[PDB]
């Protein structure tokens, strides 16, 4: 289960990544591929292997849009209309000029309770704030200040994605939204993505596929008391049902006491 | 040459495609199951149709022929399968063709 | 009024902008300049002129961040500490590693009413929805939930920037995004903004600061039949003040025998 994606790769060498992208155009050139398509590979040192091929867009296309400035999805729709990718409708820069500018990261915020082995939680969403600002991309899914997520589907509140000149800049900046996020009503997985985001083994950029299993210090102790929620709850109780002791009338008017200091 | 586009899918990616489609001045049709009554994505498209009265879980997004039903009934020139349902279904791809609906993909 | 900002310049040839930069840099390193700074030129043919310096950030710094991938306001702060530009901290590329990938546009969403002399509107916001997705950047201003905006400050609700490899593509991205926004309870400048975006003579790139003045039809603004809003006004009205000839009873649709078809 893919948890977090980076564009482009890191630490992984510049020749290596060259021969892999070469190899990608090989397979697809050879069989005359058409539309968006992910060539999968597996990297063991200066050595890779083919795995499979996803013959459609991916969840993590975001990433590749942000480091090259190509709308993949809009392009799909123009390809299927007949577009030359080097005509005036797509504006594909020829392969030689296509670049990456910096590093981007995606993580999908879901309703998986990491306190309960990532069981999708459901119900109404009754408080919702996303983020925004500098090279922060947001793709809304199921989540809005209104209504509810059902057990039937891939839980995914928000695709959240960040972008900077340096990986470590993008990691900070991804952390900083994850926290601004404010979802209430359904538990979520943010707390676990934060710890992934802020792991030393992450930035160093040399992370294996077993990154996760050999790091127990990712599933970690804090349920969060509902600080101001418990407070709205007290206030709302007293207001409707009175305070047991005290002439249950409206809130009396009070002379403002300037307070010496 | 695409005037009107349907998305055989739900959630972020239907939304992603709808935004993409608008950029291109193409009308959009969405589709939803029953329990997707109040999904964001259903509200983000120019037009929205229930996929059949009777279908339950995911079965509602995997029904090749009924999605085509909606597709024909609404004058659609192309379908974007998105990812995760029929995105990778030969049947769907093939049947789209036969009916003059452009399958977006390979 | 700076109304719409673009980066970089569509209308300048390579060798002009290269000289337009060189000049600015000439000024700034000649007098020791430190931190963020903007040098303004007026441009007629193949000749710049120096106009002013802005010794800080400007609203439209985001547009530069989008195409250089360098966080301007971040660095400001790093610089104030004492960090170096090309050191670990700021990770600024050397002058000839810096580039534009793509083009970005900035729009500032205000409550300035176009039909009424660009005069800031006041009051509570009754509906607020924004954007997201490919190429969209949003910097929160005054708008949310149910802010009252006051007549005391520059009304700026959202800063909206978009980004793609083509300039046209960034425009048609802007117009998508503008058309998505819902701000309710105040007038805004969205339509005027839509109306500059759509304009051939802005898409052409070749535009002068005389643009808005010699394009009168920017002000041609039809309000469309916002069904949704109107229907809520009607239901609200009847719910509270009832119907003419009709007595206030418990609301029918009271046979679950639906309708033969
Ligand atoms: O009457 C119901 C509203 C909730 C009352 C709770 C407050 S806390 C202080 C005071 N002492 C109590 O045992 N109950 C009220
Ligand atoms: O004052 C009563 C509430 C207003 C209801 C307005 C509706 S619109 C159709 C019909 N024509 C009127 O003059 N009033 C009702």
């Amino acid at each position: 289960q893919k948890v977090v994606e980076v564009a482009p790769s890191v630490g992984l060498s510049p020749t290596l990544r060259q021969r892999i992208c070469d190899a990608a155009i090989q397979l697809m050139e050879n069989i005359k591929y058409v539309n968006a398509g992910t060539v999968e590979f597996l990297v063991s040192g200066d050595e890779f292997f083919f795995i499979e091929v996803n013959p459609r867009v991916q969840v993590e296309h975001t990433i590749t849009e942000m480091v090259t400035g190509i709308d993949i999805v809009k392009t799909q729709i123009l390809v299927a209309a007949g577009a030359d990718l080097f005509g005036e409708e797509i504006n594909m820069p020829q392969q030689k000029d296509i670049t990456t500018l910096g590093y981007a990261i995606q993580c999908r915020i879901t309703t998986e309770d990491p306190l309960n082995d990532f069981m999708p939680d459901t119900g109404t969403i009754i408080a919702y704030r996303s983020s925004g600002g500098a090279g922060v991309r947001l793709d809304a899914g199921d989540g809005f200040q209104g209504a509810e997520i059902s057990p039937y589907y891939d839980s995914l509140l928000v695709k959240l994605s960040t972008h900077a000149i340096s990986f470590k800049q993008a990691e900070e900046k991804m952390v900083r939204s994850l926290r601004e996020m404010r979802i209430r009503g359904v538990k979520t997985n943010i707390p676990f993505l934060i710890n992934v985001m802020k792991n030393k083994k992450f930035t160093s950029g040399d992370y294996t596929t077993k990154f996760i299993e050999e790091t127990p210090e990712l599933f970690d102790i804090q349920p969060s008391l509902d600080r101001g929620t418990k407070t709205l709850e007290y206030i709302g109780n007293v207001t409707i049902n009175g305070f047991p002791n005290v002439e249950k009338r409206p809130k009396p008017d009070y002379e403002l006491a300037s307070i010496p200091t | 040459q695409i005037k009107k586009l349907l998305v055989a899918n739900r959630g972020e990616i239907a939304i992603r495609i709808f935004r993409a489609a608008a950029e291109l001045d193409i009308s959009t049709v969405a589709i939803y199951s029953n329990e997707d009554k109040s999904s964001l994505h259903r509200y983000k498209a120019d037009e929205s149709y229930l996929v059949g009265s009777d279908l339950g879980p995911a079965e509602s997004y995997l029904n090749i022929e009924r999605i085509i039903d909606v597709a024909k009934q609404a004058n659609v020139d192309a379908i974007h399968p998105g990812y995760g349902f029929l995105s990778e279904n030969e049947q769907f791809a093939r049947r789209c063709a036969e009916e003059g609906i452009k399958f977006i993909g390979p």
